[PDB]
């Protein structure tokens, strides 16, 4: 007695979405539960149809003193390739040419269908962007994750703090900022959801295998391709912080900090001059915290008429904007 | 109407319930406003009577249900608050029948 | 990446074979270029062993082959020239782990 | 393990000193001519190539 965790939009769908009094649309429209993040990036194509090469070196030892006649020998510096993958990811909605006619007018409904699953997409791109690479592929990004270096090269980009537990892994968030310019990187198309697109065909129905199917439908799909790249390890920040223990007991106090807030900043420039833009990370929570927390130093600030210090875009200057991080992870830190 | 979700039959044989099968009606909602239906055909003797429930994704939590007695054709009406899994329906329970038990959506009515 | 050819599962048991899976590799061709792939998550103990194959349908000519011990990721390269078939990979052998197994297809290194 | 760092400071005008010639990092100078082998002693060699040195 219907046996499925339902695919498809049912009727109740299209009547919750409902139309009284008619009419159209929803109010323009529906709203809320969905958070918001950032990145609005910087996109390009790579040659050559993947990877991207590039090479960086690894040291370039050594030159030694002459003793008036003999020691010398050819010298030779190395290098190495990298440039990494990537991979597409999509969807695609049903309705049936009945049911979103009944009542009237598929239009607006179908303009609903691409707004959410476009929330909803961003949602996931963002939610991946950050952790994972251990699963059938795309993508990367976490290899910055051993606490010490010597066992890899991690260190100064990291920049790090203390607390946390080695046998809990509750909670303590972490904050990232880096430079744009080490770019994201995309197969020969446009770039982001492009869809976009409009199809008006017979199903594609019933599964295994599936005894028939046969019925006429209205639908389309929104597809994405992306890839990050890495270019050079530095330019870049983590963070290990808290946790809500020392989060809350730092209201003006000072055991468990913000300090490396400077830190991270001052651990970049060689150069390795590049390129235009920085741009620092939250995951609110702590943004709102470090305002507060930062309203309140014994030190540079005394103000005007009044407070509370017009948000924090500030510092010093490089703007920073929030993005969607989460509330825990695990340690991995200094040493 | 219409496919997902619940159809006929089950058929509440003579002893069980039928608690079974939709897995699953889905796990996130709730459900206030339009409508729901049941009512099958042939029954056999004395007393019936459905129910619902819900969780996340299994068992087992509160419920709603109804009462009603022999004849054939019928049917209630909707549901109030619900978490969301909705196992029902759940019917019972005693006497000798083998027949035939309901589905659920829009009217309906009579002429 | 990618469908045609195979997936994980395999996989892997207290004790397996290796020969399994997956037809369509196809049964004509050559090469001289690029690339392959294999990984996957859990190991646990020791002994194991890939390899691969050629001919049409069945039996039983050929290798290449590779080896490692326990860890968790790994990975090797790509292939030869070949009769035409490859029904590798042909893994084995002991330990216990069930682990899921591997895939293959376009790298894809690390960072 | 300490293992603890310093900072210095002082000024120039306590200067540099080089040998009666030139200065820093200097050259800068190219030829071209035979090998020239491996160790011992190695092999036959000479083959054309391109050289350079840097000297301080």
């Amino acid at each position: 007695m219907a046996l499925i965790g339902q695919t498809l939009p049912s009727l109740l769908d299209i009547y919750n979405r409902t139309d009284k009094n008619g009419r159209i649309a929803r109010i323009v429209e529906q709203l809320a539960k969905t958070n918001d993040i950032l990145t609005d990036a910087i996109y390009v194509p790579c040659n050559d149809g993947s990877k991207h090469k590039t090479t960086i070196r690894a040291g370039i030892p050594e030159p030694v003193w002459r003793r008036y006649n003999q020691g010398v020998q050819p010298t030779k510096t190395q290098t190495v390739p990298v440039t990494d993958t990537t991979g597409m990811l999509y969807d695609l909605g049903f309705v049936d040419k009945a049911l979103a006619d009944r009542s009237n007018n598929a239009a607006a409904f179908r303009v609903s269908e691409n707004m959410g699953k476009l929330q909803g997409f961003n949602n996931k791109v963002a939610r991946y962007s950050i952790y994972g690479n251990t699963d059938a592929e795309p993508e990367a990004f976490m290899g910055l994750a051993p606490r010490f270096n010597t066992l890899s090269t991690s260190k100064a980009a990291s920049a790090e703090n203390v607390f946390s537990a080695g046998g809990s892994g509750s909670t303590n968030t972490s904050i990232w900022f880096m430079s744009w310019g080490e770019n994201t990187a995309h197969m020969i198309y446009p770039e982001g959801m492009v869809a976009g697109f409009q199809h008006e065909d017979l199903g594609d129905d019933l599964v295994s295998d599936g005894n028939g199917g046969q019925f006429r439908a209205y639908r389309d799909e929104f597809k994405w391709d992306i890839g990050l790249s890495v270019r050079d390890w530095r330019s870049i920040s983590r963070i290990c912080n808290i946790d809500v223990t020392t989060l809350t007991k730092d209201a003006s106090t000072g055991a468990d900090l913000i300090s490396m807030m400077v830190d991270a900043y001052y651990a970049r420039d060689v150069a390795m001059l590049g390129d235009g833009k920085e741009v620092i990370y939250a995951n609110k929570t702590i943004h709102a915290w470090l305002h507060k927390q930062a309203m309140n130093a014994k030190n540079v600030n005394l103000t005007i008429e009044e407070y509370g210090g017009k948000k924090i875009v500030s510092f010093l200057g490089i703007p920073i904007r929030r993005v969607d991080a989460i509330l825990n992870t695990e340690s991995a830190v200094t040493a | 109407m219409k496919t997902v979700n619940m159809k006929t039959g089950t058929d509440s044989f003579v002893g069980e319930d039928g608690k079974p099968e939709t897995k699953d009606q889905y796990p996130w909602g709730l459900r206030i406003t339009l409508d729901n239906e049941s009512l099958q055909r042939l029954g056999l003797n004395a007393k019936s009577l459905p129910a619902v429930g819900d969780s996340v994704s299994v068992m087992a939590m509160a419920n709603v249900c109804s009462v009603s007695t022999r004849t054939t054709d019928h049917g209630e009406d909707n549901y109030v608050e619900l978490q969301i899994t909705d196992i029902g329906l759940a019917p019972q329970k005693r006497d000798d029948a083998k027949e035939l038990k309901d589905a659920f959506y829009p009217d309906g009515e009579d002429d």
